[PDB]
């Protein structure tokens, strides 16, 4: 298919203005600022705050009295343990 | 010149690549994790020989 | 790079025609035939183009032998095989 | 290398040692051992397989490397005699099979 | 979903209401608007959970995967026009309405809140997909592959019926997935196999073991007008996903009797993508490459411990733009030269030279060159199954072995001459037909910038 | 910044130089010149953006939760109060992967800074590190429960064998 | 191999004029390594173990 | 073609451009200048050798 | 679309002389040594009457080969026998047989008995006996 | 393969090995004659076993010592940079459609692209003709009349006639 | 030029508790990087000029 | 002279395409290049420590970033 | 004075515990063997503004040599094994666009396809060590690593030998340097003198706080090291092309080098490249 | 070493009016050369030798088959042959693998990963 026109998509005219619908909506628009929108989206998974809530929680225990890494059981004693 | 087509080359981003890195040295709580100065007994203490 | 025409293709088949101890400067030029003076069957079909084998020497396949008795058939399709005068 | 005794502190790489390592050491003549310091040799930022004999030549030998900056040579003849130092340790250590060639046999 | 289902169901009361031919520029141009809105809402947070609205949605939150399921309307329009542009209007209406009618199945799929809204939805399937099947073909062997399509995936769903039932009056209620804190283990019985066995073997016929994968070189072979419905129907076998939803909990116990979906997914794996190299069908060539490092998930979700979900999630949308866009290498270049034997398509790379990056930037994606999204797929399930047993290192390495001579064997048979006849093939690759080869790798190389959008829970 | 308790370093300790010679040494040709090449565009341009930064402020806060039931309830047909109690525990998890890449990351700061040595010294990181590694693994990683993460379902019963089978069991602990 | 070489050179220029001898054994210069392997390893996998399991 | 600044032959032996052999002389000289560090001075093994330790009694 | 001798049928013996050639011109007149009864290993449902296999092989030989192109650059008409193992074959070398390859290797083989010694290079062999005493023989003095 | 040349095909081949092994010039030329000489021993004789015998010994000393890894005149069937112009290699009519403005350039090119046809689009009432009358039904090469009787035209016309040049 | 790197490797294989096959095989393969030399000085540097014509 | 008359395929298409990408990825692309200078110079956030809220807190705007 | 610098860039993800963002590395062999290899590069294309004066196709090859020097010189600059294998593959591809220069020539891409299928055998032993220290040391980061030397290391280095025989065209592997030669000239010359063989070997040197102990290591090694040399030494006389004589003699200065780690030599092994 | 390759053999006079094989092919060339030059083609020739390549290698092979052999029953070798062989290896790991586990340690203090 060649009558020595150019041609997109189907023929001459509006059909040539299949191009600039899928030209401009397909990328330029999604593939640009909706590219752009999840770049700097806000804290993904609660992790931004979780960097600065283990930055600061650890010189707490580091100062004085606790330890770290614990795994104390979850407050033992509220257990009743079952032997058998 | 050798004036406009060296100096739009290299001098630009040296000027942009040092403005992301002195601004962040303060930032990030590990900058670059430079080693020790290696020093022989020449400052304070003896030689000795030589024997 | 180099270029080249169609009057050294002319001179180095007539000079190794000079080049022979069998064939004398008094042969024809271009017109021969190979059989004015021929013989073998053998050594006076592929030596005759055994000089130029070490000259020209494009490795010269099995349809070359008995084109080659007419002596300006030869000069015919060198000209075409390695893209050659115009 | 040359006592067998504990060590205080469990620290590994093998400067926890009887004061220094050396290849084999003493053993005869002399029976002796003995280096450079050993808070220098940590404060030197230095390899292990330095810490041997012709230590503290070499401590003030490659000082000069640096003390002459633009330099091709600090001690060219200290090179040669570092390697007279290293020359009559190896041939120090040499001495083995001459005796043990020979002190291996009766007597 | 609030309302996406809603505007593209009110795209299908477009499309007829239109005129001549703006029924394609009227139906690309809307459909490409749902892509801000399905962005929009979603992908946000994020720890422990999000419950959408309702008994209709929990908004497929540690799962996105549904942002591919929307790009694909506008995109196999744009795909379709090649050879479709003979028939008749009123069919030309008809195959963009069931279209639309398959994606909105699959929108209220891989959310669906439940496991009963899930299977009647994982079932309201395979009505549209066969219309594209056994009408807009080419020559037979239609018919049987109509058929084959049918009674695998038909024959093992419905003893997901005899099961799902079964729970939802044994414990509490299936209703919600949140409801599903209390769980009984299962233990070692003989009944306990089966309750197993034919909630998991459902799923299994989709996407396929080394055995019956009988179905999947049929329907993908002889397909339709340009890859049409085979871009839907490699999305609709990574949307058996659901073994996901399920085996995570609902029997967690049950490693007993892994061992003959391991053993014949794992030496499958190494086998049946080397008996691909001797295809002489260019379609099939492809075909069987689905088959291989999509079972690879296999051992992914059977073997449970994450850094493992970390790989078996990002391999599901790894080539889910590869093989799509493989299949539209493929549904060009048949328009031109009119068979699909890759003996017959030599003398190329001089003619068009624009798509030479198009043929390579598929296949440099299975040789998968560490910085994309498919070698930070298969890099976490090698660290996985190596903590399974050390042994496994040298068929999944064998495996990449054989991949390798594998693909560029499709690039290189194309790195020839001389041409010997074609009149024809003269069209140079016109404006469409590298406009719906782009936005495959443009999405495909950006996201692997900031791929903590494609992971898990995890 | 940050507080240096918690990225610690010795100081620097740069010695004093000895040149020795009149050999002709290229460091006065070098620092001397092109550090004032980079001083005007950088240092000019930084303290304009810093006024103009410094012409409005903006805020965003602490964000600290609410912890009044942690573990043991409820009864076990309960939904809401062991909904709660899975919201205690899994950012009682994504915190405990944080603190080990921070003592981590205290590893990369001695070795980098010694070099050398590396072994003998610092005497701290790897007596520290492997107690608070093999103080991860037992009790608060559920291996090979991990897939499911299993909040309160399985957290609590590695802990159950840790008292069920531990410290008792021994014959006779 | 200063001496070596040209006294094998000169050896192959300036001797007795050694006969155009068909009698060596060269495995020497061919490997005789890429010869087998990449007339067998290709034919091995590619052909029987192809046709096998497959169709 | 353009430019037949150096001609083709029969052989005849086409030269040089009579400055191409000035720079072919000049790193001849400075190699051979080289070989100054590798006798003067610069020896086999400058390390000294043992004088055959047998008497270690 | 060609439905007469679409391909073969199940044979190879339903009167050979007629297959090659109604079309499929293997054979001229059933003898040419690729008349269509080469169903070797019948059971097998691959290769029927078919013509196909077994005839002569091991290359496309990638020279002249002028007609005009004869081999696997230019297309001739009907000369397909079987394919996608002849991309890149090859031929006989000049020897044949002689596995001096593993013979090869079978050097360091010998030389693997050169891995149970050592290589101390003061002193040599030293033939005394058991006085060599490799470490110690006696206390420090 | 007629027995007149069945030696003459080995006869090229003989020297041509030859020549790889030598290391002089004149080494290989003095052995010329020297290695016709033994090929000269039989020069005139019956056709049959009684000289066969010339050639069924021949496999022996010629295949025995024949080219280790030989001279190969690089542009022929095998050596390198024999069908290496490729990256061009001459797309002949390629020149279809091009939406102009890019049919700008070469106006003469272009021009006398139209004249060329008429030989190839009118040749076939006169080619195609006595193509049906020349070859009798289905016998060996199909090269026509070397003239064609009147012009030859060409059969081989255009691909043949206007093939592709190398550079 | 690779006097540092070349003498000073194979004296130091020279004390060593190697293979002692190594050393039979490490510096045995430098007597026959001699031979590299000559032989493209034997054939490109040093016969009669053959070579077929048009220089 | 030495001269002659290339021949190449085709290259119109392929030069009437790759405007369209490189011409309408400027059309949004740039004008939201100016939203990520322009709002970094005149637009932060700080810092820390904490504040209070008084009484109730903020709303989301949680974040400390521009336009997140 | 020293002062190395390691650098701390950007983050990519971070994974339960252990964080990969990006490095680099400044110890003897990133401020010794960039501007070797580079001044190399800088003098390599000025023969090729020659050698490729006619070719219609110049800009592409003064591409793809840009992008081969980038992926190159991000391996030696690497201190995360997860860096190295993207310069590791990296390299590897750029091989097959370079012997496959020229289309057609049935026995050029078919060299191309020997090209790139004897780095997948030798990618299995570098994945191989690559999953070892996951599982046993929590990371990769080269430093961590160094930290406590570990115990039995005879299941990674031996996948780590495997994958340095790969690139660096030892014996097992050895036929596809002298087919890989069929390409343009300054090609070759780049990609068998500094580069994509002296990198198969420049992994192990790395690595040189790992190998000194574990005395199944160094025996193999050298054994292995001293059967190239011979090999490539037997094979390379008569033998009659220019550049089949220079892959030979490329080959054997393998055949030092790979002895080099075995006698414990590190930077006497290093130093050769260099040269 | 495949294979010998058979490039001499002898002749004159087994079977001396054999020829006209070459008649054969010169038909399918008179027929290919005249169907390939035309000035208005625009498309491929079908040229079904390449049809009855396809057609009796992907269908063909099943309509053909009885399983009258055991050379078609040898499968049960290869199709659940080696499928047995790797249940075998992998039940003897994470069995021998698991009592080390349980029953002892093996791993050290920093496997957090795993
Ligand atoms: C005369 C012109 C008129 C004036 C123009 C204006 C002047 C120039 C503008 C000033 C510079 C802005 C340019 C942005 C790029 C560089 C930004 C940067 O380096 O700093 C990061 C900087 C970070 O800001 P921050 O304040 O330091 O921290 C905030 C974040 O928390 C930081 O963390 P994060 O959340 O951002 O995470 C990092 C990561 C995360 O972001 C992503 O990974 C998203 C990208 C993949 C998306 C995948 C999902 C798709 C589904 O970001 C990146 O990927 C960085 C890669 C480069 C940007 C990627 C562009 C996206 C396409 O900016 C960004 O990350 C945002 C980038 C937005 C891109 C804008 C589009 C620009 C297009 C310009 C086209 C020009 C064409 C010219 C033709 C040339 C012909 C040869
Ligand atoms: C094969 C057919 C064999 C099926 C036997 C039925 C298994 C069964 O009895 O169900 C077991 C159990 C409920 O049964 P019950 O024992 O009564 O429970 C105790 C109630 N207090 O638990 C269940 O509810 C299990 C019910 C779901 C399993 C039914 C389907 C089993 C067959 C599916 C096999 C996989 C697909 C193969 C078929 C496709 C190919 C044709």
């Amino acid at each position: 298919k060649n009558p020595d026109s150019h041609g997109y998509d189907k023929d001459p005219a509006v059909d040539i203005w299949n191009m600039r619908v899928v030209f401009f909506f397909g990328f330029s628009i999604v593939l640009v600022l909706g590219s752009t929108f999840v770049a700097y989206l806000p804290d993904y998974r609660m992790q931004e705050w979780a960097r600065r809530e283990a930055e600061r929680l650890v010189k707490y225990r580091e100062a004085h009295g606790l330890p770290i890494m614990e795994s104390n059981c979850f407050d033992p004693s509220k257990i009743q343990l079952p032997e058998d | 010149r050798h004036s406009i087509f060296a100096f739009t080359h290299v001098l630009i981003p040296v000027w942009i690549i040092h403005y992301y890195l002195k601004y962040h040295v303060t930032t990030k709580p590990y900058t670059i994790v430079e080693k020790k100065p290696r020093i022989f007994p020449g400052d304070t203490i003896l030689e000795t020989g030589e024997v | 790079a180099p270029p080249l025409t169609l009057e050294g293709i002319k001179d180095r088949v007539l000079y190794v025609l000079k080049l022979y101890d069998k064939i004398d400067p008094e042969k024809l030029s271009v017109n021969s035939h190979f059989m004015k003076d021929l013989g073998l069957d053998s050594l006076d079909q592929v030596e005759i183009i055994m000089a130029m084998e070490d000259e020209f020497g494009f490795e010269i396949p099995d349809i070359d032998a008995e084109k080659l008795m007419c002596p300006q058939e030869i000069v015919d399709y060198i000209a075409d095989k390695k893209d050659v005068y115009e | 290398a040359r006592r067998y005794l504990g060590d205080a502190s469990v620290e590994p790489d093998p400067l926890r040692m009887p004061t220094f390592p050396p290849d084999y050491g003493f053993p005869e003549r002399k029976e002796r051992e003995m280096v450079a310091t050993q808070q220098e040799m940590n404060d030197a930022q230095l390899v292990l397989q330095q810490r041997d004999y012709c230590a503290h030549y070499l401590i003030r030998f490659l000082k000069c490397k640096r003390d002459s900056f633009p330099n091709f040579l600090a001690c060219k003849h200290e090179r040669h005699d570092w390697d007279y130092c290293e020359h009559l340790d190896y041939v120090k250590r040499m001495k083995e099979f001459e005796r043990e060639r020979r002190l291996l046999q009766r007597k | 979903m609030l309302k996406y289902i809603i505007p593209t169901i009110m795209l299908m009361p477009l499309t007829w209401l239109s005129k001549n031919n703006m029924i394609w520029v009227n139906s690309t141009a809307h459909s490409l608007l749902i892509s801000f809105t399905s962005l929009l809402l979603m992908n946000q947070f994020g720890d422990n959970s999000l419950n959408f609205s309702l008994l209709f949605f929990s908004d497929s939150l540690s799962t996105p995967l549904l942002i591919l399921t929307m790009w694909l309307l506008p995109l196999m329009l744009m795909a379709s026009q090649h050879h479709l542009s003979k028939e008749n209007l009123t069919r030309k209406k008809l195959f963009i309405t069931m279209l639309i009618s398959l994606q909105l199945f699959l929108i209220m799929t891989f959310t669906a809140m439940e496991l009963i809204l899930f299977y009647i939805l994982f079932e309201a399937t395979l009505v549209p997909t066969l219309i594209i099947i056994t009408r807009w073909g080419n020559q037979t062997e239609r018919l049987n592959a109509g058929l084959y399509f049918l009674f695998y995936t038909l024959a093992g769903s419905l003893p997901l019926l005899v099961a799902l039932i079964y729970i939802q009056n044994t414990v509490g209620s299936l209703n919600f997935l949140m409801l599903q804190y209390w769980v009984q283990p299962v233990h070692n019985s003989w009944s306990n196999v089966f309750m197993w066995l034919a909630c998991m073997m459902a799923f299994m016929v989709k996407m396929p073991l080394y055995g019956l994968h009988l179905w999947l070189p049929k329907a993908h072979v002889e397909a339709p007008i340009a890859g049409s419905m085979v871009l839907a129907a490699v999305l609709l076998k990574l949307g058996g996903y659901g073994m996901l939803r399920i085996t995570l909990i609902l029997n967690p116990m049950t490693d007993f009797m892994a061992y003959p979906f391991i053993m014949l997914s794992l030496w499958g794996m190494i086998m049946t993508s080397s008996i691909c190299l001797r295809q002489t069908d260019l379609k099939s060539l492809i075909a069987y490459s689905s088959v291989s490092h999509m079972a690879l998930v296999i051992v992914a979700i059977l073997i449970q411990t994450p850094w493992s979900y970390m790989g078996a999630t990002a391999l599901m949308i790894a080539h889910g733009l590869t093989s799509s866009m493989l299949f539209c290498l493929a549904n060009s270049n048949y328009e031109r030269i009119h068979s699909r034997t890759m003996i017959l398509a030599r003398g190329l790379q001089t003619l068009l030279p624009l798509m030479a990056t198009w043929w390579l930037l598929a296949s440099l994606t299975n040789l998968a060159l560490p910085p994309t999204i498919n070698l930070i797929g298969e890099l976490f399930v090698v660290m996985s199954t190596f903590s399974w047993s050390n042994i496994t290192i040298i068929l999944m390495g064998v495996n990449m072995v054989i991949t390798a001579l594998y693909s560029l064997y499709m690039l290189i048979m194309t790195q020839r001459g001389k041409y010997t006849y074609h009149i024809n093939n003269i069209s140079p690759s016109f404006t469409r037909e590298n406009a719906l080869m782009s936005l495959h790798i443009l999405p495909l190389l950006l996201l692997t910038l900031n791929p903590k959008i494609i992971l898990g829970p995890l | 910044s940050w507080d240096k308790d918690v990225y610690p370093e010795p100081p620097r300790r740069t010695p004093a130089p000895s040149p020795q010679t009149s050999l002709p040494n290229p460091i006065t040709y070098l620092t001397k010149a092109f550090d004032l090449l980079v001083d005007r565009p950088v240092t000019l341009v930084r303290e304009f953006i810093e006024r103009q930064h410094a012409k409005n402020k903006y805020y965003y806060y602490h964000r600290e939760f609410r912890r009044v039931p942690d573990i043991t309830e409820c009864q076990e047909k309960d939904v809401l109060c062991m909904f709660e109690a899975e919201m205690q525990w899994r950012r009682d998890y994504k915190v405990d992967q944080e603190i080990v890449n921070i003592i981590q990351e205290r590893l990369k700061a001695c070795q980098q800074r010694e070099g050398e040595s590396h072994r003998q010294n610092c005497a701290k990181e790897l007596e520290q590190f492997t107690q608070v590694v093999k103080a991860y693994q037992d009790r608060y990683h559920d291996l090979g429960a991990h897939y499911s993460a299993r909040k309160c379902l399985a957290k609590q019963k590695q802990r159950m064998l840790a008292e069920r089978k531990a410290a008792k069991e021994a014959a006779a602990a | 191999g200063f001496i070596l070489a040209l006294e094998i050179s000169n050896m192959t220029k300036n001797l007795k004029y050694h006969y155009p001898s068909n009698a060596f054994k060269f495995s020497t210069l061919l490997g005789y390594f890429p010869t087998i392997m990449h007339r067998l390893a290709p034919y091995m996998n590619l052909s029987m173990s192809q046709k096998s399991a497959s169709s | 073609g353009g430019g037949a600044h150096i001609e083709p032959r029969y052989r005849q032996f086409p030269q040089l451009t009579r400055s191409q052999v000035i720079q072919a002389e000049f790193f001849s000289a400075t190699m051979w200048f080289w070989i100054l560090w590798r006798f003067w001075h610069d020896s086999d093994a400058v390390l000294g050798h043992f004088p055959y330790p047998d008497p270690s009694q | 679309a060609s439905h007469i001798t679409k391909d073969m049928l199940p044979g190879p013996y339903p009167k050979t002389p007629e297959e090659r050639a109604a079309a499929a011109k293997k054979y001229n007149m059933r003898v040419e040594d690729y008349e269509p009864y080469p169903d070797d290993g019948t059971g097998y449902g691959d290769y029927p009457k078919l013509p196909d296999r077994s005839q002569q092989e091991r290359d496309p030989w990638y020279d002249w080969d002028h007609p005009d192109l004869r081999l696997n650059w230019g297309e001739p008409m009907h000369w397909d026998l079987d394919m996608y193992i002849r991309n890149r074959v090859d031929t006989s070398p000049t020897p044949v047989n002689w596995n001096l390859m593993c013979k090869h290797l079978f050097g360091f083989v010998a030389f693997m008995l050169f891995m149970f010694w050592v290589g101390e290079t003061y002193p040599a062999y030293q033939p005394v006996g058991p006085k060599q005493y490799p470490y110690n023989n006696l206390y420090l003095e | 393969l007629t027995h007149q040349q069945k030696v003459l095909r080995l006869y090229k081949r003989a020297l041509r090995h030859l020549e790889s092994w030598c290391i002089h010039r004149d080494k290989y030329r003095y052995f010329a004659c020297l290695l016709r000489a033994r090929f000269d021993e039989h020069k005139n004789e019956k056709d049959m076993v009684k000289a066969t015998q010339l050639l069924r010994e021949a496999e022996e000393e010629f295949w025995h010592g024949q080219h280790p890894q030989p001279y190969i005149f690089p542009e022929s069937p095998g050596g390198t940079s024999y069908e290496r112009y490729e990256c061009y290699k001459v797309p002949e009519w390629c020149l279809d459609d091009w939406h102009p403005s890019e049919k700008a350039m070469y106006p003469d090119y272009f021009a006398k692209r139209e004249q060329w046809k008429k030989l190839r689009r009118e040749s076939w009432e006169r080619e195609v003709k006595q193509l049906q009358e020349e070859t009798p039904v289905g016998g060996p090469r199909t090269e026509a009349l070397p003239p064609a009787r009147k012009q030859g035209d060409l059969p081989p016309l255009w691909w043949h006639i206007v093939t592709r040049p190398r550079e | 030029t690779g006097f540092y790197s070349k003498d000073l490797i194979i004296e130091a294989a020279n004390t060593s508790y190697t293979n002692a096959w190594a050393l039979l095989m490490t510096l045995i393969a430098t007597s026959f990087t001699a031979i590299y030399s000559t032989r493209i000085i034997f054939f490109a540097l040093l016969g009669q000029p053959r070579f077929p014509t048009l220089v | 002279g030495k001269r002659l008359f290339i021949i190449k395929p085709s290259g119109f298409y392929d030069k009437r395409f790759l405007k369209l990408l490189r011409f309408y990825i400027l059309l949004t692309g740039i004008p939201v290049a100016i939203g990520i200078t322009l709002i970094n110079v005149f637009i932060g956030e700080a810092e820390l420590a904490e504040i209070p809220e008084g009484y109730v807190p903020e709303h989301w705007e949680y974040f400390k970033h521009p336009i997140s | 004075s020293g002062q190395e610098l390691i650098i701390s860039n950007w983050h990519w993800l971070t994974i339960q515990t252990l964080k990969l963002s990006l490095s680099f590395k400044m110890d003897y062999f990133s401020m010794m063997f960039i501007p070797v290899a580079l001044f190399v590069t800088w003098s390599i294309m000025e023969f090729s503004m020659w050698y490729m004066y006619s070719d219609p196709n110049i800009n592409k090859f003064f591409k793809y040599l840009l992008l081969f020097l980038i992926t190159m010189l991000i391996l030696v600059t690497a201190n995360n094994l997860f860096q190295l294998f993207i310069g590791w593959e990296g390299v590897g591809i750029m091989s097959f666009l370079l012997i496959g220069w020229w289309y057609g020539r049935a026995d050029a891409n078919t060299a191309a396809l020997q090209a790139i299928l004897y780095n997948r055998i030798g990618d299995i032993g570098f994945i191989l060590a690559m999953a070892w220290f996951l599982t046993n040391l929590n990371t990769w980061d080269l430093q961590q690593i160094f930290m406590l030397n570990p115990s039995d290391s005879n299941m990674p280095l031996i996948g780590l030998a495997l994958a340095a025989t790969g690139k660096s065209a030892q014996f097992g592997l050895h036929p596809w340097l002298p087919s890989a030669m069929e390409g343009p000239t300054p090609v070759s010359a780049l990609l068998h003198s500094s580069t994509m063989v002296v990198a198969g070997i420049f992994l192990l040197i790395r690595f040189y706080p790992l190998t000194e102990n574990n005395k199944y290591i160094q025996s193999i090694t050298l054994c292995l090291g001293a059967i190239t040399t011979l090999f490539t030494a037997m094979c390379a006389l008569t033998q009659n092309d220019i550049k089949k004589i220079i892959a030979f003699s490329t080959s054997s200065q393998l055949g030092l080098m790979m002895v080099t780690i075995g006698i414990n030599q590190p930077y006497l092994a290093f130093l050769h490249i260099c040269t | 070493t495949t294979l010998d390759p058979a490039e001499y053999d002898i002749s004159s006079e087994t079977r001396k009016a054999q020829a006209e094989r070459l008649a054969i092919r010169s038909r399918l060339k008179r027929e290919y050369q005249l169907q390939y030059y035309d000035p208005s083609r625009r498309g491929v020739i079908e040229d079904p030798a390449l049809v009855r390549w396809t057609y009796a290698r992907s269908a063909n092979i099943y309509p053909n088959f009885r399983p009258n052999t055991k050379t078609s029953l040898l499968g049960a070798l290869f199709g659940i042959g080696p499928l047995v062989f790797w249940y075998y290896v992998f039940k003897t790991d994470r069995d021998r693998k698991e009592k080390l586990i349980q029953e002892g340690k093996l791993d050290r203090t920093f496997n957090i990963s795993y």
